């Protein structure tokens, strides 16, 4: 459709070009496949899908920003309604559906999100097992080097910022249109390419016109073909130029999407001790949230504050 | 298992499945006319003079470089995805094999331990040792004990308790110990610590002092 | 117009096949019975079921196809067991027992190192 | 130059 149109003349002389349809099939549905794959490896972490208990009893800590809203059609958290909110034919150019859903990956979030909060890590490793909220923090607190009397002593304080923190990321993401641009640069380059592909059409390539009837209803055989060709070879060169760009393409999403997924084994379903791998500040634990075409993660860290100035030594001589 | 599932080592055989394909692709595009009287060279010169032999030989002549530029542009994108996945492995090596590894589900699923590689025909095979928690119980748990009016934590283990008694124990195996002045530490006093409990903390010295 | 796909298993096992229509929205123009209108296309030649299992041969659209006792059925895959944890705030759960397990990993090294005499 | 302090001291006169 895209290089001959229907045209029964066209399509005799492709014929006696390679295997390229072939060749251009295999590239397109070898990237589509990945594209499946890459959205299991980074949000299919978990074997069962976990369920929280009524939303009580964490501490303080408030998590309903982040968790799905049970009045919804559609079970998302308030923070992924406005993620999704904010991420903006007929000549053979067809577009696929996803494997999964935009429901299927909501339960796969809210499964880790419901796994981490209940469970910490342990769910990542073995069986999950069920702890205090906060005796988790406790133990992510010695994890960065802090004692638990911090986390205990100041157990309100601690659930009071967090509550502001993530309160300021909802209101941050609503307000500035650039916060999402990683995924919407995305679609605007896959836009651009197919809205270029198709303007190759109108090309004459050195042909008398770029309409295949045009050049039949006026030519005859001998030219006819003669000016069918240049422009079968002016198609395919478009279509071979557009999977070329799209395997190169392909492959930097791909690198991306093996990287959401280390970050999800190892910010998400533990605590990392990479600087500046899972935030900045020193890492205590994350949550996923979901996005059209990829995954957002919120990452909670310890940051010092206010020090003071002290006279040290190595060591105390004493007797 | 690798020996009963085909399967099982279908990463290794893809590649070599799609190394097979673009050559066994690249050699039948010499059958192609790509326009000209016959896919054969040899058959234009012939059957025809200069004149007209040399256009339809411009015609081959293209379409084999465009057959070698396909073919070569997609090894060297195929060759990327190759070179990610060994410098994958050779990562996979340093931290797992000659090491210790803390990331998590990177070296095999569960707490790891050790593994061992093994080769294999285009790649490498690692075993993963990881040890996994099994048959957890429930116990009641408390971020402190209160004993005299002062708050008590513990220095690496978990308060829990049965039905009657309080213990010390280690997060990833159940080892109920006495809690002691040896096994917790003091900070605070009983009232800012939310949840905190009655018990006892043993002290180990006060027997010997009157013995 | 529209792709056409063919569902098979594999025919070792059997000769049965789906037919899975890209843009048909049932309106079809080849024949009926058996027919399953999805999102991604018109499915016909499958039994749908009320069942969720396992994703086999992927399709779309939180659709999978299988070949079980025999039919070739279609069905929204499930993602997993459900797992409802105890948590309460003063709670724990501690292992008492372990299991040291092995698991292996593959991944590619090379590839062919080929070479071509353009002459 | 410091002293540091012996937990036991006190006990093992009282
Ligand atoms: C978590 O924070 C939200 C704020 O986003 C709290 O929402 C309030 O809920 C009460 C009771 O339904 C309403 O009267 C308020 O108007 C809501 N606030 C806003 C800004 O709309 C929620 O109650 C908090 N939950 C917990 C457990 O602390
Ligand atoms: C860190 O400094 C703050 C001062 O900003 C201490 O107390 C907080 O003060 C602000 C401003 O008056 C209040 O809005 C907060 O509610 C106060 N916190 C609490 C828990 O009441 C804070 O206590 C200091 N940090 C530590 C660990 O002591
Ligand atoms: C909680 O564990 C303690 C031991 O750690 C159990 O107490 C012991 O029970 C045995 C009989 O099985 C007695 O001979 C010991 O003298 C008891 N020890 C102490 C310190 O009293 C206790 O029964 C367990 N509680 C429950 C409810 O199972
Ligand atoms: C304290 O300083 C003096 C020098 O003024 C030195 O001789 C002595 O060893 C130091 N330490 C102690 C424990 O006396
Ligand atoms: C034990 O509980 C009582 C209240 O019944 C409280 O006054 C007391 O401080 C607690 N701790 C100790 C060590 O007595
Ligand atoms: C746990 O919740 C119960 C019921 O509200 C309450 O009585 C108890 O004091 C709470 N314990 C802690 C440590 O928060």
């Amino acid at each position: 459709m895209y290089i001959c149109g229907d045209s029964t003349e066209c399509s005799n002389l492709l014929l006696q070009y390679g295997s390229f349809c072939t060749q251009l099939n295999r590239a397109l549905t070898g990237i589509a496949v990945e594209q499946d794959k890459n959205t299991q490896e980074v949000f299919a972490q978990v074997k069962q899908i976990y369920k929280t208990p009524p939303i009580k009893d964490f501490g303080g800590f408030n998590f309903s920003q982040i968790l799905p809203d049970p009045s919804k059609p559609s079970k998302r958290s308030p923070i992924e309604d406005l993620l999704f909110n904010k991420v903006t034919k007929f000549n053979g150019l067809t577009v696929l559906p996803p494997l999964l859903t935009d429901e299927m990956i909501a339960q796969y979030t809210s499964a880790l999100l419901a796994g981490t909060i209940t469970s910490g890590w342990t769910f990542g490793a073995g069986p999950a097992l069920q702890i205090p909220f906060p005796m988790q923090m406790a133990y992510r607190f010695n994890g960065i080097g802090v004692t638990q009397n911090v986390l205990y002593e100041n157990q309100k304080l601690i659930a009071n910022q967090f509550n502001s923190a993530i309160g300021k990321i909802q209101d941050s993401l609503s307000s500035t249109p650039s916060a999402l641009g990683k995924l919407q640069d995305v679609v605007n380059q896959n836009a651009q390419a197919l809205n270029t592909l198709v303007k190759q059409l109108s090309s004459n390539f050195g042909a008398i016109s770029s309409v295949l009837n045009d050049i039949l209803s006026r030519l005859c055989p001998p030219e006819a073909e003669v000016q069918i060709d240049r422009l079968i070879t002016g198609r395919l060169q478009s279509l071979q130029t557009y999977v070329t760009q799209q395997l190169i393409r392909a492959a930097e999403i791909r690198a991306s999407a093996n990287l959401a997924a280390t970050k999800m084994s190892e910010c998400v379903l533990g605590q990392s001790k990479r600087v500046d791998f899972c935030g900045k500040g020193y890492h205590l634990m994350s949550f996923p949230q979901s996005a059209p075409h990829g995954v957002v993660f919120l990452h909670v860290t310890y940051v010092p504050a206010q020090e003071k100035n002290f006279t040290t030594a190595p060591a105390i001589c004493h007797d | 298992s690798l020996s009963s599932t085909p399967s099982a080592l279908g990463k290794l055989q893809d590649v070599v499945n799609q190394n097979a394909q673009a050559l066994n692709t690249l050699v039948k595009q010499l059958s192609s006319n790509f326009g000209a009287i016959s896919s054969v060279l040899n058959d234009i010169l012939s059957r025809l003079c200069p004149p007209e032999a040399e256009v339809q030989i411009d015609r081959l002549i293209t379409g084999r470089l465009q057959s070698l530029q396909t073919y070569v542009t997609q090894q060297l994108i195929r060759a990327a995805e190759i070179r990610a996945s060994a410098n994958l492995a050779a990562t996979k090596m340093s931290e797992c094999v000659l090491g210790q590894s803390k990331r998590v589900d990177f070296c095999g699923k569960g707490y790891h331990l050790m593994s061992f590689p093994q080769s294999a025909p285009h790649g490498v095979v690692f075993l993963h040792v990881t040890y996994v928690p099994a048959q957890e119980k429930n116990f009641t748990t408390a971020p402190a004990i209160c004993h005299d009016g002062k708050a008590h934590f513990p220095r690496e283990g978990v308060f829990v308790s049965n039905g009657t008694h309080w213990f010390v124990t280690q997060r990833n195996f159940y080892e109920p110990q006495i809690i002691t002045t040896d096994n917790t530490f003091v900070s605070g006093n009983c009232d800012v610590v939310i949840g905190i409990v009655n018990n006892t903390v043993y002290d180990p010295l006060q027997p010997e002092l009157d013995s | 117009f529209g792709g056409v796909s063919v569902i098979t298993p594999g025919t070792n096992t059997s000769n049965q096949v789906a037919v899975l229509y890209q843009d048909v929205n049932c309106r079809v123009y080849s024949t009926g019975s058996n027919v399953f209108q999805t999102r991604a296309g018109c499915l016909i030649g499958a039994e749908h079921v009320n069942n969720s299992y396992e994703c086999d041969i992927p399709i779309g659209a939180g659709i999978c196809a299988s070949y079980q006792t025999q039919s070739i059925i279609a069905y929204t895959m499930s993602l997993g067991a459900e797992n409802s944890v105890a948590y309460s705030n003063n709670s724990i759960a501690i292992p008492t027992n372990f299991t040291i397990s092995v698991t292996t990993e593959i991944l590619p090294v090379s590839m062919t190192k080929t070479s071509v005499d353009c002459t």
